[PDB]
């Protein structure tokens, strides 16, 4: 499972755990909110630039 | 104890908003209801029109 | 000058915490805000140069006695360096900090009826530059959080497309957002370009260049605080700290 | 002559560390704002080792 | 300091057959023996540290592989070709030999250029250099994880300064950093602060006695102004007429004066004002004299009320009542403080009250006390704002004592002697309190807030003799701060700082050891016996070779006369079941990662959980990727063979089996054990076999002999070797294919990325921001 | 004197001596107020108060400048003020190159027009120190010793101010105009040992 551990660690900035759901970490949250902003001007811009 | 009726009621959204105060110079401020008995100018004007009819 | 030098959100809010309201208010009579006037610019033209005075000039103007004038004086101090003439406000309000007025209900000032569009128009948001608009939007967000008007602030940003792009990202109750913020809010600073002792045509540009040239003199003056060379001589209470938190944040 | 003793010979350096090291070696020739003495430390934490 | 690793530790090797038909890439990370019947995680911890040393990641480091590159001769090619990792030329040579066997044409120029340019170095946005090289998967995963852990403690110099500004005293000249260091300076610092409370709270008498002794030695050497006692004694003799012919109370005060123990008392004075609760004791004579009363009065007036306990306070009041009011100790034995205060006040004695010292805040943040304000007491109970005693009516009280009648209805011999003595003490304390206030503040900066609020005078070693107390205030010496003394303090601050940091590391190590080794105790003989034996085993191991804990801890534990081993054993015992939070360090994270991979990927390290023994006439699926003859490796151990599930027997059951001959005929899988195995891959062709027999039968039990595979590559059209395999081998042993083996065709799976920090960065060994004044 | 952005700093001992006070009062008197920072100004006033008013640094850590001035003035110490230097206008004759015009602070705070120190009450101030009593319980002849140092410093500065004023003008004439403008951007602060400052004057 080393190739998946390395890939997920870079993507999610955290090591995968057996009993925890693999969600994608900060990158998943940033991508989800950024998609929301593109669709509508009414959607807020939550993600910081940093 | 106040009388409690179980009558189903629709939700009501105020013109004032969450802060419960209307903003100055807005379309909502122009369509807000305003007191007629308390204001003397209106309570005088309405009596005159009622008498005329 | 000191308020215009702050370049980060953390420094701006820290300065506002230690600055009382009386610094925003000016006790000079000034002139009426919106007037078409002729000024003298002899470096460029022999004839008088037309211009229109405004509230975001660096010179004090006369202000309305209502709450709208007080907020409009605070924003003009932040974006232009000088406030307006609103006398007889009172000791209780004047001794409070600028942040307390903008963010705290215990001051005794009621500001929930304010209209952001009218305030922006009276402040001539069209004439403001990018840094000036960002600073004013910070004031609007603090007022919205105080009054529970977060939804109204977002809708006002949706109506104004240019304001939404430059809107600073911070939650007015969390200090973690302020530290992360990297927006550059400086109006005056050390110039990379060539800065000369020359006049500018408009009132706003000429007054801004005076602060820019004054800041250079202030930077080399004995009043300026050099953190690199005199950090130990600073008092511990006002010494710079990495874990610096505004009260209640 | 601009300098009585040059701050550093450019040909001898190779990276940024040599510039810092050479500047410390030739600092006695210049008029120094603060003349170095023994250094005083206020914080020291040792980490656990392998 | 930080170590710059020049080369990436790839662990790849290339194995190819003589004819060149088959080639494989193998990652060699060593073989580690594993023992069954005990916890595997604990064993993995021992091997993780050894593995880290092999890869060179045990100590803090930054990769410095950016400069390991070359440029091609072609003018179009401006790429940088990395030299780290497995050489692409080695793969090209192996690939060409494979094509020669199949009679395919050799690699073309275009194909050669693509293969030879696989390993490159390119810059990223942040200025770092990224190296793409061929390397092992576990080597890449472990090395890169250790990089991210060490990078957490590498910060810019300006960030470090901002974190330590509040602790910088005003009397030190600031350090001028070079312009390069302000822009590109970095420091490796661990900024977590470990509490010393676990050591102090468990061992309060030992910790307090050690620090008090060290502090006392320093304060005892402070220079003082040399002022003769003749001027003070002459004034006292004049005020209370002293005659050589007559016997007077004033003489008993004068002949008892001595300055021999003055340096000791003045160090006690600093200790009382430096700590929150430093209680001192005082024992008077069986028959009190005028010296005891003067000494007792001095203690109540010029010492903090926090230093005098209620029992000592009552004892001081009892001594005054015995002398002044002409009563016995037995009468005043049962009287309370309020009753005693009334007796002395009725007789005219007003000095019956303790006085609280005024606290003064330190200018800077105390060391090891982040975000906290320090405090210390002003000496001699003098209010700093008023520059006089806390009692505003002291002048009136002294006059009242002068006219009082004590021990005699007629005359004022006792009152005049005490009033004149007390006026002298008041004047000396008024003049010399500033010097002692500066001295106390200097030594307060040495101790943290935890030591300030925790250390207590439990043993009672520092007790002031009555002759020393009254001579101390009568002959008070002004404090002179010599340049030699000032420099001595600066040396002590450096040694104190190192000692605190050393203690914090030892406490953190001991807290980790207790949690992992010892469980909870029970009210049973078995639990007590088990705990006692395990405790001795740990203590023997920690003190063997280089001791885990430093000599500084051993000095604190041995201060009572016990041995170092005994002192540590008691302290570890109290730590069992602690709720103290322990901050997890980067090296602990690294070891837990390697331990997790050791358990998860066992084939990399030479052991497996399952083996299969099957007769030769039974055909089993095998891994044919590598071209091995009679491959002992299966992609997975088959669940079913010939339509029936393969029988699985635990090692314990197989050991006790007496019908083993019937079982082996069918075939079975052995599990519930860790099987250490080794293999050799030979380039020639031959019969693949095991070094030893599979199993050994004894009257006691059955066992599996050590496993060593001799693996050869296969040439299908060889009748001699085909016949020998089927007829000379009866039983075969199968294991899951090791994950370190990788066919040459999948050489693109060995490509991995390593990031090295920018070369513009300069690392500062000494990040302190101040100099010594002289 | 030549560069206005440069500052002068000073570090004193935890228990200040007569050298620290003499060095502190020499810097406030004979150095430009533009060189001394506000933080350095408070630090010097704190040093004077600790020695003369019988207090410690921790006690007076939070005191402001006006509070510190009141404490020293009540005790009888008049030197509690920074004095602005006098700008001396300078010109380099052209010769082959175009000329340069500049300005520098006159050394030792001496006005060339009045040919005296800027403070017009200096003689009265020094006489006040001579007759003052500062640490009666723990000091001897502090006022007389400090006063004698002040008169020696005042006489030497008034005697040798022209030589140092000419020296500054000579050094300013060596720097070309382009180099001087670039040197305006940089800044620095110089730390002088208290022993060296007093020994200089």
């Amino acid at each position: 499972d080393v190739p998946f551990v390395q890939a997920y660690s870079k993507f999610a900035d955290d090591n995968p755990r057996h009993l925890r759901v693999k969600t994608g970490g900060k990158m998943a949250n940033a991508l989800t909110n950024v998609i929301r902003s593109y669709y509508s001007i009414n959607a807020p811009a939550i993600v910081p630039q940093v | 104890q106040a009388y409690s009726s179980g009558l189903s009621q629709n939700s009501i959204i105020s013109l004032t908003g969450n802060d419960r105060t209307v903003a100055d110079g807005t379309f909502n401020s122009m369509i807000m209801p305003r007191a007629v008995i308390a204001n003397e100018r209106e309570h005088f004007m309405k009596t005159r029109i009622d008498k005329i009819e | 000058m000191d308020v215009l030098s702050k370049g980060s959100l953390k420094e701006l809010l820290a300065h506002l915490e230690k600055t009382p309201l009386e610094e925003a208010i000016s006790y000079r009579i000034g002139t009426v805000p919106y007037q078409n006037v002729l000024i003298s610019r002899n470096e460029y033209y022999n004839q008088l140069y037309p211009d229109t005075t405004s509230l975001i000039d660096g010179v004090s103007r006369e202000g309305q006695r209502n709450v709208n004038g007080l907020i409009m004086s605070i924003i003009s101090y932040v974006v232009s360096g000088s406030g307006h003439y609103i006398p007889n406000i009172g000791f209780m309000l004047l001794r409070r900090s600028i942040l307390d007025i903008l963010t705290k209900h215990d001051t005794g000032l009621v500001t929930n009826n304010l209209n952001y569009g009218i305030i922006a128009r009276n402040l001539t948001v069209s004439k403001m530059n990018c840094e000036q608009r960002k600073r004013m939007l910070i004031c609007f967000k603090l007022l919205a959080y105080k009054d529970g008007n977060q939804n109204d602030y977002e809708i006002y940003l949706n109506q104004n497309i240019p304001l939404k792009q430059i809107a600073p990202n911070f939650i007015p109750g969390d200090m973690r957002t302020v530290i992360h913020n990297q927006d550059q809010l400086a109006i005056v600073g050390i110039p990379a370009y060539r800065l000369t002792q020359s006049t500018e045509l408009s009132i706003r540009d000429d007054n801004a260049k005076s602060y820019k040239l004054g800041y250079v003199d202030w930077y080399n003056s004995n009043s300026f605080l050099r953190e690199r060379s005199e950090f130990n001589l600073i008092r511990l209470k006002d010494r710079d700290t990495k874990y610096g938190k505004l009260n209640g944040w | 002559k601009l300098f009585e003793t040059s701050p550093f010979d450019p040909l001898t350096i190779k990276n940024n560390q040599d510039v810092v090291d050479k500047l410390y070696a030739t600092q006695s020739s210049s008029i120094q704002e603060v003349v170095p003495t023994k250094t005083f430390a206020t914080e020291l934490q040792f980490g656990v080792t392998s | 300091e930080l170590i710059k690793v020049p080369t990436i530790p790839h662990n790849l090797v290339l194995i190819q057959s003589d004819n060149g038909k088959h080639a494989l890439i193998k990652e060699d990370l060593g073989q580690w023996p594993v023992e069954t019947g005990i916890s595997l995680v604990n064993q993995a911890g021992v091997f993780a540290v050894q593995l880290a040393n092999k890869l060179g990641i045990d100590k803090p480091f930054v990769l410095d592989a950016g400069s390991n590159y070359f440029t091609d001769t072609s003018f179009i090619d401006t790429r940088k070709y990395c030299t780290d990792g497995l050489s692409p030329r080695e793969i090209q040579k192996a690939l060409n030999r494979q094509r020669a066997y199949y009679d395919r044409p050799e690699l073309t120029i275009s194909e050669n250029k693509t293969l030879l340019s696989q390993s490159i170095i390119y810059p990223d946005a942040d200025g770092n250099d990224v190296s793409i090289i061929f390397s092992g998967a576990m080597s890449h995963a472990i090395f890169t994880y250790a990089q991210s852990q060490w990078n957490k403690n590498i910060i810019k110099l300006d960030d470090y300064i901002r974190e330590i500004t509040l602790t910088v005293p005003k009397q030190y000249r600031p350090r001028r950093f070079k312009e390069i260091e302000h822009t590109h300076g970095y420091v490796y610092r661990e900024l977590n602060q470990g509490s010393l409370l676990p050591l102090v709270d468990a061992n309060l008498k030992e910790s307090s006695s050690y620090y008090f002794k060290k502090l006392m030695s320093s304060i005892s050497n402070v220079p003082v102004d040399a002022r003769t006692l003749q001027s003070a004694t002459a004034a006292l003799a004049a005020d209370t007429g002293q005659a050589v012919n007559r016997a007077q109370h004033v003489s008993m005060l004068t002949n008892r004066l001595t300055t021999a123990n003055a340096p000791t008392v003045r160090a006690i004075t600093v200790l009382t004002c430096m700590f929150k609760q430093f209680r001192i004791g005082m024992t008077y004579a069986l028959d009190p004299n005028i010296m005891d009363v003067a000494a007792a009065t001095c203690m109540l007036l010029f010492r903090p009320a926090q230093s005098i306990s209620d029992e000592q306070y009552r004892y001081c009041l009892q001594t005054m009542a015995v002398f002044l009011t002409n009563t016995t100790y037995d009468i005043v034995n049962n009287d309370t403080i309020d009753v005693l205060k009334m007796k002395l006040r009725n007789q005219g004695w007003p000095f019956v009250e303790r006085y609280n010292a005024v606290e003064i805040d330190m200018s800077v943040e105390p060391l090891r006390s982040p975000g906290q304000v320090g405090r210390y007491y002003n000496p001699f109970n003098i209010d700093p704002l008023t520059k006089k005693h806390v009692e505003d009516r002291l002048e009136e009280f002294i006059n009242q004592v002068q006219v009082g009648r004590f021990r005699n209805a007629s005359g004022n011999a006792v009152g005049t002697t005490l009033a004149a003595f007390l006026r002298a003490c008041r004047d000396k304390t008024s003049a010399n309190w500033r010097g002692y206030s500066v001295l106390v503040s200097r030594y307060r900066s040495l101790i943290p807030n935890e030591l300030f609020e925790s250390l207590r005078n439990i043993s009672g070693e520092y007790n002031i003799n009555p002759q020393d107390e009254h001579s101390f205030f009568f002959a008070l010496a002004q404090i002179n701060a010599d340049d030699e003394f000032i420099g001595a303090i600066d040396k002590e601050s450096a040694e104190y700082l190192d000692e605190y940091a050393t203690l914090a590391r030892d406490i953190s190590n001991s807290l980790t050891l207790v949690k992992a080794a010892f469980g909870p105790l029970e009210r049973t003989s078995g639990s007590i016996i088990n705990h006692a034996n395990n405790l001795n085993k740990v203590i023997n191991h920690v003190f063997a070779d280089k001791p885990l804990i430093s000599e500084t801890m051993l000095k604190i534990l041995t201060i009572d006369g016990t041995t170092g081993k005994d002192g540590y054993r008691n302290w570890l015992d109290k730590l069992v079941g602690h709720n103290y939070p322990v901050y997890v360090e980067p090296v602990v994270n690294i070891m837990n990662f390697i331990s997790a991979r050791f358990v998860a990927d066992s084939s990399y390290f030479g052991y497996t959980n399952e083996i299969m023994i099957m007769p030769n006439h039974i055909n089993v699926p095998v891994d044919d990727r590598f071209g091995f003859r009679d491959s002992p490796f299966c992609t997975s151990l088959p669940r079913t063979i010939m339509g029936n599930d393969v029988r699985r027997i635990s090692y314990n059951v197989f050991s006790m089996m007496e019908d083993i001959d019937d079982v082996i005929s069918e075939g079975f899988i052995l599990y519930d054990a860790y099987f250490n195995f080794s293999y050799d891959i030979m380039t020639t062709d031959g019969v693949t076999r095991l070094k030893e027999d599979i199993l050994i039968v004894t009257d006691t039990g059955n066992d599996i002999k050590p496993i060593h595979f001799y693996i050869y590559f296969e040439n299908r059209n060889d009748k001699k070797l085909r016949y020998e395999s089927k007829m000379n081998v009866s039983y075969r042993l199968y294991i899951k294919t090791p994950a370190c083996l990788l066919p040459l065709s999948d050489y693109m799976r060995a490509q991995h990325d390593y990031v090295s920090p920018s070369s513009s960065r300069v690392y500062i060994k000494d990040p302190a921001v101040v100099y010594t004044r002289s």
